[PDB]
């Protein structure tokens, strides 16, 4: 009897959509329509 | 004719042909301030 024992594996923290690439995915972005708005907001000189 | 020049900034970009606003002092009047302003936007 030649059991070889189980090797120890390192499970690795699998990432399939980067952070950047998931806010990067929708047509409305909030933050950016917000300050959008803002940008508007301030439209007065004389 | 007047030609447009840059605004001042977000992810948009403006071109405006009028930086200011304006009026002027018997009876009550009313100016007409005119814009003609070119506006770039991403759009997703």
């Amino acid at each position: 009897l030649d059991i070889d024992p189980l090797e120890n594996t390192d499970f690795r923290v699998l990432e399939l959509y980067s952070q950047k690439e998931l806010r990067s995915s929708n047509v409305f972005d909030l933050e950016e329509i917000m300050r959008e708005f803002n940008s508007y907001k301030q439209r007065v000189k004389y | 004719t007047m030609q447009l020049m840059p605004d001042d900034y977000t992810h948009s970009t403006r071109y405006v042909t009028v930086k200011d606003q304006w009026h002027s002092r018997n009876l009550t009047r009313e100016t007409s301030n005119l814009n003609c302003m070119v506006t770039i936007t991403t759009a997703r």
